[PDB]
């Protein structure tokens, strides 16, 4: 029963940085698709 | 070296560096180092 | 061990000092004007 | 003596001139980068 | 009966406890800008609610990852971040500042289990309050409060406590401190001060010279009959801001010099350089590297040139 | 009877044995310009028979003195030098080139007793001869001769011997080598070659691209039944000359890169930078520093600006 | 497997981009130092 | 790894690097890297 | 008697760099006196 | 030891090879023209 207190911490271990990209993907003119994980342009 | 090993040696050292240093800041000498152009 | 018996009053005097001084320094403007 | 009264005051002329080449030369490059710009835009 | 006599002519509010010594230690002293190896970070921005995406490479630096992705997002009232590096370590921050803002700073590692925090603030035109805990019959962890307010139109002083308890069946300690800050008469030299626990004390000031030149001094004194062991270090800095250049550089007691130039040779690209000589062991560290940005929107890059 | 048939239409003379591989190894490969710490040398000249006086500071470099005075003097036919450093070590060189020039290179240290040399040259329009000894019933030391001449208007090949005898009552050895050099048809790619003693061999070339771009490859193969131990290293360089900039930079086998920029930001002052990444141990070296000159005569400094 | 088929080809994208930032960026600063001079003296 | 420990492994390695390298120099591809301005 | 072969090497140990300065001191317009062992000008 | 007795003729053959080839390669231009 105590594992959910530790399984909650293992949700943020892999599912927090992808949440931040989804926020500002909508707060633009909503163009780009995969250029955001790319260095030149 | 009879007092350089004492613990009170450094707290008189750095405290003396503050007083002459803070006088160097509040001074017209420190105004000179700013270039006018 | 009687250390933990008197440590609870060692600690309780520490926060009781903060209970005096922050109401004390709440209103020094009302008395610094002499 | 000679081997003490020079080297104890020869090393002092080192530390006062590897200091003034380290805190003074990056400052001197940054003056000219603002010196030449104020006259290039003085011409126009 | 006595409140309204003085609260009509006065009460400018001071800054927070974090920004007490901000104007010297984190502005004109380069102790957080320094590095050792080569590093070259680059970041595309397509912001108004902003957006960034920064990468970072580094080599031979002893305190840096060899890769670091990032992101952030900040509209009129929010904040976020994210920072994953080469093997795995995730970070994150939040702000929800509706005047009482409220941060959360999580920090996951692998060898060390889990760091967490919480914060608070309040600025009610004459005083500031900082409330901060750490990771928590079970009242465990660290909890820090504070207080700071101003009693004359130039001076302000307060204090802060703490309460640290670990090791399970252990009572826990409680230290104390005292703080102070003086402002000059017309926007000039700001003398700060501090007196924390275990004897250590800080002192500083900040003289605003003519247009873009500053100054600053700092002094720390940190202290079976071998226990009195004091130490000291007095540092002196300056900073020469210009258009398209920034230069700062300090020197101190016990033998050290430092320098930090940043010369932006493009509209959107800049290099830097930082190096240090020790004068006891006679050994030196040199670090250099670049940093530049671009744009990803189809018209934002058109609106930085002209 | 047979001499005058071919000695009227031919016989351009080749360079010396020292300048055999000069146009690749000491021109486009930075293996003698590199350093590690900071260094900042400066030199006043008041020359026509020239004159210089150079100082040199260095710190954290593992192969450099922390001070080095110098001087030289060179009229139409003479040369001299001098080089004293921090504790004591004196050097010196001479030239007296009336076509057979004749050098002397003395070298005094303190832990190692005394180094001496002597040299010779001869250039008689179809061949070159280098004669060199070292410090000498007493026929002791090293003695090296050579020969090099050209048999077609583009090719030249010769050889050189040696004779090393030390340890008093010891007979001494005598190695041998073989040399070669090919020039292109119209002032272009120059293939050199070598085959020295104990198996080692060198190969190179040098393509002159359009205006100011070069190239170059180099290859060495240096070699109780554990004695066959060969090794190899193939390097590739380039050099981009310009007005008021010089850039070169190589990369090779077994994992390394290098770079060397020199950007002269004044008429009479210049900075430089050089750094290297290893890709096995993943560790790096960075060295930087400046170099500038002035004048000491009352009118020579007036004749470098305009 | 996943923990081998990525990191053995993830490290390869490092060494080809700490190389092209080391031999390409000092060259790119040196072009502009000759690029802007050929047009400043083209104006006169 | 039955031949990577042999001494003949390297003298075939560096000799193969010379041939493709010298072809890279004498080429119109190497002409492209010279900037025309 | 053999010391002169070693005393000759101890002549160049201290008397060679001062010889080079005396040569080019005459091959100028013969002005300077002590500015040559000086860094600024 | 008879090693040093025959080493003097080990070494003397080495310089005698150089005595042949440098006069040999002195004049290949006078014969490469066939
Ligand atoms: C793994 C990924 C790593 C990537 C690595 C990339 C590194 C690239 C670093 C590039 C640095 C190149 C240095 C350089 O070129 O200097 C250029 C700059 C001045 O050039 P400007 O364009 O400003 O000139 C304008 C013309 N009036 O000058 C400067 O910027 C400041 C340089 C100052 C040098 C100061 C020397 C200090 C001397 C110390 C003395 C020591 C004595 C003990």
């Amino acid at each position: 029963i105590s594992k959910i207190l530790t399984l909650t911490h293992n949700v943020a271990h892999y599912g927090w940085i992808p949440f931040v990209l989804y926020l500002g993907w909508a707060h633009t003119s909503n163009r780009p698709n995969f250029l955001n994980l790319l260095s030149p342009l | 070296q009879a007092f350089k090993e004492s613990p009170l040696y450094t707290i008189a050292l750095n405290g003396a560096f503050f007083v002459a240093g803070v006088a160097f800041i509040q001074s017209p000498l420190m105004d000179m180092l700013a270039p006018q152009l | 061990h009687q250390e933990q018996t008197e440590k609870t009053l060692k600690q309780a005097a520490y926060v009781a000092a903060f209970l005096w001084v922050s109401p004390m320094i709440w209103h020094l403007v009302k008395k610094q004007w002499k | 003596f000679v081997r003490n009264a020079f080297t104890k005051s020869g090393n002092l002329a080192w530390t006062l001139t590897t200091t003034a080449l380290l805190l003074g030369v990056p400052l001197s490059l940054s003056i000219l980068a603002e010196q030449q710009l104020i006259e290039m835009e003085k011409t126009f | 009966q006595l409140h309204s006599h003085r609260q009509s002519l006065e009460l400018v509010n001071p800054g927070t406890v974090e920004n007490l010594n901000k104007e010297v230690s984190r502005d004109v002293f380069l102790s957080q800008y320094f590095f050792t190896g080569l590093r070259a970070d680059l970041n595309k921005a397509f912001s108004n609610p902003a957006f960034q995406t920064s990468h970072t490479f580094s080599i031979g630096s002893q305190a840096l990852p060899k890769y670091a992705f990032s992101a952030l997002f900040a509209n009129d009232n929010l904040f976020a971040q994210g920072n994953i590096d080469n093997d795995l370590s995730v970070s994150g921050r939040l702000n929800y500042g509706w005047k009482n803002i409220s941060k959360v700073n999580l920090q996951i590692s692998d060898g060390q289990p889990t760091m967490c925090q919480l914060e608070q603030d309040y600025q009610a035109s004459d005083f500031s309050v900082n409330v901060k805990t750490l990771n928590p019959g079970e009242f465990t962890g660290v909890a820090v409060a504070s207080f700071l307010q101003s009693v004359t139109p130039q001076l302000a002083l307060g204090l802060e406590t703490l309460y640290s308890r670990t090791d399970g069946s252990a009572p826990g300690d409680a230290g104390v401190s005292y703080l102070t800050r003086y402002v000059s008469k017309k926007q000039d030299w700001i003398f700060s001060g501090q007196l924390q626990a275990n004897g250590a004390l800080i002192a500083s000031l900040w003289r605003k010279v003519a247009q873009n030149v500053e100054a600053g001094i700092e002094t720390t004194l940190q202290a079976i009959g071998i226990q009195p062991t004091v130490e000291g270090s007095t540092t002196i800095g300056a900073k020469y801001e210009y258009r398209q250049s920034v230069y700062r550089g300090t020197l101190d007691s016990n033998g050290k010099v430092a320098c930090f130039l940043e010369r932006k040779v493009l509209p959107t690209l800049s290099v830097l350089f930082c190096g240090e000589i020790d004068h006891f062991k006679n050994d030196t560290k040199i670090g250099c590297g670049l940093q530049f940005e671009t744009a990803g929107n189809q018209e934002l890059l058109m609106l930085q040139q002209g």
